[PDB]
């Protein structure tokens, strides 16, 4: 269709809750090949964190339950096979993802700021698979996770102010792989301790268009780097 | 925590 | 598979708020054709109650913004589609439930006990359907909810006590048929009283098995019966 | 509003 009809579907799906509506006219504004708008951008991100994000809540709670229902074999049997349905379903979601942001999102990205959000993104996604794989594969999709992180990293520390929200979110995302998929919580603390420093010691750099998500990400920053030193 | 919506 | 694993797997289902998983088993358990316990008796009810909220709350949601896009075509009449999506998924939920009351669980219903439970639900699904209906449809529709909910009511006052849970969410859903559909605030609001009134004069008739669903129920009386007289 | 899940 349209771009313009595919964007306000996505609007209306948001609004009505129907991520998977959301994300289906997000993904078809996406293959169009033109480069997306920073609403567009936001629409999609927001969609698919939605989409992905409830896998990831139904896994935690079936993986927590098979872990307590050891010597209950039915019951653990019984999670274990459902968390494998789970994790088919968060697999496809996540290579539909990683398979935008290869084909359409980062190669046609022309700024600075679109290449760390969707490198943040990539990095983002893998995170994603590296919660729920196992074995072989596993260390593939953390180092994949991690340098996409990484790059995201170098380009936002040199063209993004401290205080720009968006290197303070990739610090904060990146911080989050450290500790629970590398369980590194000294690499972890070191980081989120450095991006809230740096950001605090150019306050001056501040835009009021974003001093609300700047000092709301610091204050997470924060709250993680004090949860982690407990 | 990671990032939330803050869209 | 098993009766009992298709249970446990709704349970499994409802921890994880996967309800199309969990109305899928819980009709699947209703299809084998023996009389549903209490408990698959909640879990069927729990999933379709969380199935077809969600495309109520949705509706609801489009259908104001339908409304206030008049004069910006292109969006009301988008709008105006998505919402008859949302409507055919609510009305096919719908008949999905009251399929399965009319083949299995009012004819299977040995006990007042469980034909109250049912024909109340044959209220709701009608009256969910009452709430999108048009003036052809709705008032045929309309009718079906207010005859299962006073056979219901009628049934439950001559075999319950007035603090049984199911008799008070009875006078609770039925309270709210005749508020929300047929517009009587009075009628809703002395059933509501006298449900109320007449479970509080018999607290010591309360099981450990029933109080706090009685004792809840009856706070909801009260807090609707406040809200439709001022 | 109506009865909740209990």
């Amino acid at each position: 269709m349209d771009k313009n009809e595919l964007v306000q579907k996505a609007k209306l799906a948001e609004q009505a809750e129907r991520y998977d509506d959301m994300a289906a006219c997000m993904k078809s504004v996406t293959e169009q090949g033109a480069e997306l708008s920073n609403e567009e951008r936001n629409l999609l991100s927001v969609a698919y964190k939605n989409v992905v994000g409830a896998r990831r809540s139904s896994w935690r709670v079936v993986s927590s339950i098979e872990q307590k229902t050891e010597g209950a074999e039915k019951k653990q049997q019984m999670a274990r096979e459902y968390r494998e349905k789970i994790e088919t379903e968060l697999r496809d979601i996540c290579n539909d993802v990683l398979s935008l942001l290869e084909k359409f999102l980062i190669p046609n990205a022309s700024q600075a700021e679109s290449k760390v959000f969707y490198l943040k993104m990539k990095g983002d996604y893998y995170r994603y698979l590296a919660e729920v794989a196992a074995g072989d594969d596993k260390k593939g999709i953390v180092d994949q996770s991690q340098q996409a992180y990484q790059e995201a990293f170098e380009i936002s520390k040199k063209e993004m102010q401290p205080t720009h929200p968006i290197r303070l979110g990739l610090a904060l995302n990146f911080s989050v792989f450290y500790y629970e998929i590398l369980n590194s919580p000294e690499k972890a603390c070191s980081l989120a301790k450095t991006a809230f420093d740096e950001a605090i010691a150019e306050l001056d750099t501040l835009s009021e268009e974003s001093y609300k998500d700047s000092t709301l990400i610091m204050q997470l920053l924060r709250d993680n780097l004090t949860l982690w030193t407990s | 925590g990671s990032l939330p919506d803050l869209t």
